[PDB]
């Protein structure tokens, strides 16, 4: 779960979106 | 939409998240890590939200249900329209002042008796929505204690017609009778049409129960009947079997023929459902999809 | 609530530390350096900083 790492907003941990795992920054992409 | 008012009191004054101050058996259920869905979910909370739950569960807090027991009463009074809905913010602003003024061991246990009979002894309100003696049985048993029981012609069919009329207001939860002015009425529905003038119908039917009329007489009863009596006999038609008024009274020319007239439309509506669905199946002018349709059915 | 218990170190990793050079030598236009970036033993380095 790794719930003891996220900075929790209250009781629910702050789990980010799914685009926050990779990147696609090319020139014109 | 709801059945019980105290559940809405338990929906407007309880914490949605599980707390050990009120639901200890569910808050301790997840501290010891014994849960079916997501068991390992309490170790991975930090020292902030462990000690703010694990201290309060092995020794609970001692809250006050005075503000919660009154919403199980103030809601139970506005469900039955005793109070206006624009007003319950004043009476809870007055009942909470009341039961904190004269508070005791008794009143805290006397409200708790009263948040149970608005739950399991309010089943009368579930009862006379079905038996509808709101305005259909005990408001018509005054009407049957008004009509004279001594009819000269037709002594037996008089007390079988009103025996079939008490069944009408009993098998229908929406219909009700009432006292407005010196005469009683009967509407077949709330927010409903077809009000019969029930006093001016049985006075028209008095001196009429024995005629033995022939079957070659149609346009005489414009000076004998009244169209609401002709409509009261329409409203008694579906709850009147063939053994009430047998064959040869003039009501046998009326009540039996009214069931045939209802018997036309309860199968021609199925015909009318077919015609209005085949105008868009082949392509037909929807303006001229009802003019010739009704003329074939009237 | 800013989590603890194996988010941060308990254990005195130095927050930033100056590497020292060794084996630098010249040309009339160019210049060499060398370093031994010794990230070691239960730590990471991000290399953008």
């Amino acid at each position: 779960n790794f719930a003891s790492l996220a900075p929790r907003h209250g009781s629910r941990p702050f789990m980010g979106t799914w685009n926050e795992i990779g990147t696609s920054q090319l020139n014109g992409g | 939409q709801q059945v019980d008012p105290a559940m809405l009191a338990a929906l407007q004054s309880q914490p949605s998240g599980v707390t050990p101050s009120d639901d200890w058996a569910a808050a301790m259920d997840r501290i010891l890590a014994l849960t079916t869905r997501n068991p390992e979910a309490f170790r991975q909370q930090p020292q902030a939200n462990r000690f703010s739950a694990i201290l309060e569960a092995v020794v609970p807090s001692r809250t006050n249900p005075t503000h919660e027991k009154v919403l199980a009463i103030v809601n139970a009074l506005t469900e039955s329209k005793a109070i206006r809905k624009d007003e319950a913010g004043l009476i809870y602003n007055a009942l909470l002042e009341r039961v904190a003024r004269y508070n005791s061991t008794n009143v805290q246990a006397n409200l708790d008796r009263l948040t149970t009979d608005v739950r399991e002894a309010v089943a009368q309100r579930e009862r006379f929505m079905h038996d509808t003696n709101l305005g259909s049985q005990v408001a018509l048993n005054a009407f049957l204690s008004t009509l004279p029981a001594n009819v000269p012609r037709g002594q037996e069919d008089y007390v079988s017609f009103i025996s079939a009329l008490r069944l009408l207001v009993a098998e229908v939860p929406q219909s009700e009778v009432y006292q407005s002015g010196p005469d009683y009425f009967f509407q077949t529905s709330r927010q409903g049409l077809q009000t019969v003038n029930l006093t001016q119908a049985f006075k028209n039917l008095q001196g009429m129960w024995g005629v033995r009329a022939p079957v070659g007489d149609r346009a005489t009863i414009s000076s004998l009947l009244t169209p609401n009596t002709r409509l009261l006999l329409l409203l008694i038609a579906p709850f009147t079997n063939s053994s009430t008024i047998s064959r040869d009274s003039y009501l046998g020319h009326l009540i039996t023929l009214y069931r045939e007239a209802i018997g036309q439309t309860q199968v021609d509506e199925q015909t009318f459902q077919e015609i209005t669905s085949v105008s868009r199946a082949l392509g037909q002018q929807d303006t001229g999809s009802l003019e010739a349709t009704l003329n074939f059915l009237l | 609530v800013a989590p603890t218990h194996d988010v941060t170190t308990d254990r005195s990793q130095r927050l930033t530390l100056r590497f020292v050079p060794v084996d630098r030598e010249d040309t009339a236009y160019s210049y060499k350096v060398r370093f031994t970036l010794a990230v070691g033993d239960n730590r990471v380095l991000d290399m953008a900083s």
